[PDB]
């Protein structure tokens, strides 16, 4: 009010969520291919097998353990809700 | 994306693309004689400075 | 005049730090994109990086980045493995693909279909565990080389 | 007005910061030319992204 | 008041350079961690990315 103003950002939080949504959908439908060219579909377990090769693990180690690997991923995403809903100091870097 | 549990898309050709990236490396080296800027060779101003 | 000169020198110090960040990034692209081949996504242009050429500019550098971009995609049916003989087969390199009737193995980034053989594949375990596995022949070149 | 350029200089600086906030956001989030939709059948091999 | 305002704008420029450095790192993690699989140790979490 003392000659001081806040200008709005160009992108809305809705538009940031739409970009973020496109980045998720690209990665889960097409792996890294949308990062370099057109999005090429690949099955998701088939993409996780390429990720296991990328860390020197043989892709049969994914396919033979696929349900366990999916459960460990699903359980670890549950811990993100539990952590963020419980904590007060993770987002301290943004609140600062 | 035309996704399914058994569909893959595979490229049958490529393009070789060349793109430009430009980076600043330096700026012009500008010196100031601060006494000559403030005082313009007035000894009276130089003694005050 | 002294307040004016302090204002200038402070803005020059802050501006110099942006140029130093930009120059450190330019030096890093000279190392990782001109002197090597980077596997870092988007570091040396868009596409898969082949090489870069530097060009000198006034107070700057231009990198001409050469990339491979995949261009004419076709849909295929695909499987994680082939069931052959109770044995589950996996590709050593590449992926199993079907043209709608015949199964092949191809490299991942350029369609070059090959007959599925014990040279293209490795075996691990059996048909019980792999989700989405398909029944097919797997060729052995040693058998007809003897016969 | 006896102080000359100091206000125009201060406003140019704050304007430059404000334009950089949009650039910063654009370089982080605008990394795709296409808005990808996720398929209506979520058959991702047992991995759950909801 | 002018001294106060010069001080504010100088803190803001120094603070904006920290946010630019942070956003450059974020944009690089968007390319290398979300749009790729990084082999760079501890760039995209702990363990093999």
């Amino acid at each position: 009010f003392n000659g001081l103003t806040v200008l709005p950002p160009l992108l809305t939080d809705e538009m940031i969520a739409q970009y973020t949504s496109a980045l998720l959908a690209g990665t889960i439908t097409s792996g890294w291919t949308f990062g370099a060219g057109a999005a090429l579909q690949i099955p998701f377990a088939m993409q996780m097998a390429y990720r296991f090769n990328g860390i020197g693990v043989t892709q049969n180690v994914l396919y033979e353990n696929q349900k366990l690997i999916a459960n460990q991923f699903n359980s670890a995403i549950g811990k993100i809700q539990d952590s963020l809903s419980s904590t007060a100091s993770a987002l301290g870097k943004l609140q600062n | 994306v035309a996704y399914s549990n058994n569909s893959i898309a595979i490229p049958t050709n490529f393009t070789i693309s060349v793109t430009t990236e430009i980076l600043p490396v330096s700026m012009t080296k500008t010196s100031v004689d601060c006494t000559m800027y403030i005082c313009g060779d007035s000894t009276e101003c130089s003694n005050l400075l | 005049r002294l307040q004016s000169l302090q204002t200038y020198v402070t803005q020059q110090l802050i501006r110099a730090a942006e140029i130093r960040a930009s120059a450190n990034l330019a030096a890093t692209k000279m190392s990782e994109c001109v002197l090597g081949q980077s596997k870092r996504v988007d570091f040396c242009g868009k596409g898969y990086h082949l090489m870069s050429f530097p060009q000198s500019a006034p107070h700057g550098v231009v990198f001409l980045h050469v990339t491979y971009v995949p261009a004419q995609e076709k849909n295929f049916t695909t499987a994680p493995a082939i069931c052959h003989d109770g044995k589950a087969h996996f590709p050593r390199e590449g992926v199993f693909v079907s043209n709608g009737t015949h199964w092949f193995v191809t490299q991942r980034n350029f369609y070059e279909p090959q007959i599925i053989t014990t040279d293209n594949t490795f075996v691990s375990g059996n048909c019980d565990v792999v989700i989405g596995i398909v029944n097919n022949t797997v060729y052995d070149p040693l058998q007809p080389e003897l016969d | 007005l006896q102080y000359g350029s100091f206000c125009t200089q201060l406003n140019r600086a704050l304007t430059g910061i404000a334009v950089e906030q949009d650039k910063n956001t654009q370089e982080v989030f605008a990394q795709v030319k296409q808005i990808y939709k996720t398929p209506p059948i979520k058959d991702f091999g047992g991995f759950n992204f909801s």
